[PDB]
């Protein structure tokens, strides 16, 4: 750094001492210490650090009351299970599981994203949701752990609500096969919990991130992120999770996916191919 | 003129010369050193050069620096020999420049992680392979093209793609980067090649030795793709100052030599006049 | 009546309709011509079966269209906003009459 | 419409119209279907340059027509004059959109 | 007390790479573990033609 | 291929300077095939003599 003495500018050293962890601290640490640091400028200096490592409570809200429509398809996001401090975990692995009560009406599942360390509901079966017998289901959501086996549990009530309408005769299996707006919403793909596919409409500003397309969910599929739900089977959201080729003026995503496109963009995930054209 | 590959060829054809070469190599890598020196001052290995873009340049330089005894300047082991829109268009209408151009671009414009901007060593390898086997009327036209406004200067700055290769998270010490470049074989030889052809002069009218613009331009562009790889400082239309990615900070009492080492790139009238006269 | 082969043409980037905001010009190789004496017994029999409507009324092709064999690999350029782009498989390298 | 691939048929020899005088039946294969998942960046550039009329007004192809890749070897039969006849390359063996 | 071959996969038969396959048919036992083995060579022969557009999944629908 | 373009143009082998047209029959696969020759006594003769075999542009149909 440059310091002034008598209207001049001389330079001197500003040493920075920072304090760095060495391993993943577990939850069960409930300690505090004082650390002493010698500094030798070969003049002999001493430093101190009051460190306090406080443990973490892992309890959850007890009942997650929610619903699901009857028209939904397989692998459709419903709800989020998480600790009270979602975005606080950095180096502690927290996994989520389910335990069905009747053990006969298995319909849903939970996978955990390690970014937020949180689980997402997904429809696993269509027939069990289709039955009028398993209409109000009670699950024991058990929040587990990997390093130290402290865990907890909670209630999941879900209501099977609505009616069921068959899809059209020439429907494909993914939402992104459609190209115009009408054929997107008049047919149902795979990932949507609404049973129909959603259409987002972009702009005419050249190669943009705002590319007009047909997605299952306009908050999930063209998100720019390929989460744990979409990466299970590659028919759900091809425009966020593919490893393939793109025909048209565009720019691909940083690990994968379409980062920006031009015109309308559809995708054949059976051939790992995408097209972008107005 | 005998290069070091053929000097090793004539060295391996004899028994006394190979014995004294391996003797001095076991000495470096009293009386055993001095006798080998006074013998091998008459060797074909003595005063052997290398070539630019030759086959097995690395072995030639490893042989040449093997006989070298263990300092600001060193001897070069080589043979002492819109506008930028039009330069890119003249490249893309030829087939050899287009293929290697798209090669180094499609390598160096690949972001991997949100932290890692690009891969360093593959980008340097692609830039070296570009600037070795392309005819110099194409490289010098794209790297040195006269501009009048900011956008032309920005295209000229973005030509070696400094977003991957040139810039880093910090500007380290120039002397440390010089030590790193002089550790490696190739970078030290290219730096000595730049020092032998691009000093300033008080006798010649262009401040360049032998009044040779071509040797200084080839010694400049031969440093691309190493850790001491220079580029422009900004998008100035007329102000042309090249610099490596370092600074004078952290110098201690070695500040004057750091300033004098940096003035070779920042304040060289020889190199700037060569670039200006090539732009004319 | 000219043989089908390479034809070259210098074109703007923004005139290619790929939406890249740039004004550089690259060379473009395309396949052009007319295939006349390339009809085979396959071609004649398939044409006659179209004339007799034994077919199942689908999309068939009974004329040998002249297409590229292998394309060029990569063409890279820079835009109007200082950002490179790398287009794969832009022009052709070989023209064959299949 | 359907994707492009092999389709079988069984047709008479004299129904090929080639001048043969026989009534035996051969297994004629052909390539059929539609090309909608095979257009490339070359195709879009060629279509746009046809739109801007920069072309030299020749015969080009901006829709990839589905042709056979290879062909079958031989067809051997006999006719009304009791004479053997072998014809080369009557049907296809592999289909691809080119 | 005899075994019957059945096609388990279509795609592996569809590949032109796995055209001549060599299996070790091992004849085992339950009570006393005397066993034996033998060779199985199979050739993937013919061509492939797609089916029709409105086909069902079983033969007996027609 | 047609009759008019055969005689309104001159090939190589004819001493008349124009090409000759012989016209066949509709009796199936015959020796009497309609064609355009240099000479109707020399080119579709069924024999490849010493004159026609010098350079292969004269009489390709023999
Ligand atoms: C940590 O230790 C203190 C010691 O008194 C105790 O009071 C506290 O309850 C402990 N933390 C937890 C989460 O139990
Ligand atoms: C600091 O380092 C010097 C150099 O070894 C040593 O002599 C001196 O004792 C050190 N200071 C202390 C407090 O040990
Ligand atoms: C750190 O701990 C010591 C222990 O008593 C205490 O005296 C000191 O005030 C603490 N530091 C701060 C900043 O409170
Ligand atoms: C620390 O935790 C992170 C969290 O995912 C894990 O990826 C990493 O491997 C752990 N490292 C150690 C040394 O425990
Ligand atoms: C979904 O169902 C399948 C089949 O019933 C089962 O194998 C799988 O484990 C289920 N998913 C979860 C997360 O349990
Ligand atoms: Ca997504
Ligand atoms: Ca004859």
């Amino acid at each position: 750094t440059s310091v002034q003495a008598n209207g001049s500018f001389v330079r001197a050293t500003v040493h920075d001492y920072r304090l760095v962890l060495n391993r993943n601290l577990s939850i069960s640490e409930n300690r505090t210490m004082q650390l002493a640091v010698l500094v030798n400028d070969s003049g002999v200096l001493l430093l101190h650090f009051n460190v306090s490592v406080l443990p973490v409570s892992l309890h959850l809200p007890s009942t997650y009351s929610l619903s699901v429509s009857r028209r939904a398809r397989r692998f459709a996001q419903i709800g989020k299970v998480c600790v009270e401090n979602c975005q606080a975990f950095s180096g502690i692995n927290v996994q989520y599981k389910l335990h069905s009560s009747g053990a006969n009406c298995s319909t849903l599942g939970v996978v955990t994203s390690a970014e937020d360390t949180s689980g997402i509901l997904f429809v696993n079966d269509t027939k069990a949701l289709r039955r009028p017998k398993c209409a109000e289901l009670h699950y024991m959501v058990v929040a587990t752990d990997q390093q130290t086996s402290r865990q907890a549990q909670a209630q999941l009530l879900v209501t099977v609500e609505g009616s069921y309408v068959a899809e059209e005769a020439g429907c494909p299996l993914s939402c992104a096969v459609s190209k115009r707006r009408l054929e997107c919403e008049e047919c149902g793909g795979l990932g949507s919990p609404t049973g129909r596919c959603e259409w987002r409409q972009g702009d005419g500003k050249g190669i943009t991130r705002n590319f007009s397309t047909c997605s299952p969910s306009t908050k999930t599929c063209p998100d720019g992120h390929c989460d744990v739900v979409e990466t299970q089977d590659i028919n759900i959201c091809p425009q966020d999770c593919l490893r393939g080729s793109i025909v048209g003026g565009h720019e691909p995503g940083e690990p994968r996916g379409i980062k920006a496109g031009y015109g309308t963009c559809n995708c054949f995930p059976e051939e790992e191919k995408c097209f972008c054209e107005p | 003129p005998v290069d070091c590959v053929r000097a090793n060829e004539l060295c391996a054809a004899e028994s006394n010369c190979s014995s004294r070469y391996r003797t001095l190599r076991q000495c470096l890598a009293n009386k055993e050193c001095q006798a080998a020196l006074e013998v091998l001052q008459e060797s074909p290995l003595y005063d052997c050069r290398c070539k630019r873009g030759m086959k097995k340049e690395l072995q030639c330089l490893q042989i040449y620096w093997s006989i070298h005894l263990g300092e600001f300047y060193e001897a070069s082991p080589y043979e002492p020999v819109n506008h930028c829109l039009d330069a890119a268009k003249a490249c893309n209408l030829n087939d050899n420049c287009k293929k290697l151009r798209s090669s180094y671009i499609s390598i160096c414009n690949r972001e991997i992680s949100p932290t890692e901007r690009c891969n360093r060593r593959k980008c340097h390898k692609a830039l070296r392979q570009f600037f070795d086997r392309v005819p110099s009327e194409y490289t010098y036209r794209m790297l040195f093209c006269s501009c009048q406004d900011q956008a032309c200067a920005e295209r000229r700055r973005q030509t070696i793609l400094p977003s991957c290769s040139y810039e880093d998270k910090e500007k380290p010490n120039c002397l440390d980067l010089r030590g790193v470049c002089r550790t490696d074989h190739l970078c030290r030889s290219r730096l000595a090649d730049f020092h032998a052809n691009c000093r300033a002069s008080y006798q010649t009218v262009t401040s360049c030795p032998a009044d040779n613009y071509q040797a200084c331009l080839g010694s400049y562009a031969g440093m691309i793709g190493f850790d001491m790889t220079p580029n422009y400082v900004d998008s100035s239309p007329t102000g042309i100052v090249v610099s490596p990615w370092c600074s004078c900070r952290g110098s201690g009492n070695m500040e004057e030599e750091c300033e004098k080492f940096l003035r070779d790139f920042t304040e060289n009238p020889c190199l700037r006049n060569a670039i200006q006269a090539f732009g004319n | 009546a000219r043989p089908c082969g390479l034809r070259e043409l210098e074109v703007r980037v923004s005139e290619l309709g790929l939406g890249y905001a740039s004004d550089e010009t690259v060379l473009f190789r395309y396949c052009a011509g007319a295939c006349e004496a390339a009809a085979r017994v396959y071609d004649l029999g398939l044409r006659r079966l179209r004339q007799r409507r034994r077919l199942r009324r689908e999309r068939v092709r009974a004329q040998p269209c002249c297409r590229p064999t292998a394309y060029e690999d990569e063409v890279s350029f820079l835009d109007a906003h200082s950002r490179y782009h790398t287009v794969h498989e832009l022009s052709a390298r070989e023209c064959a009459c299949v």
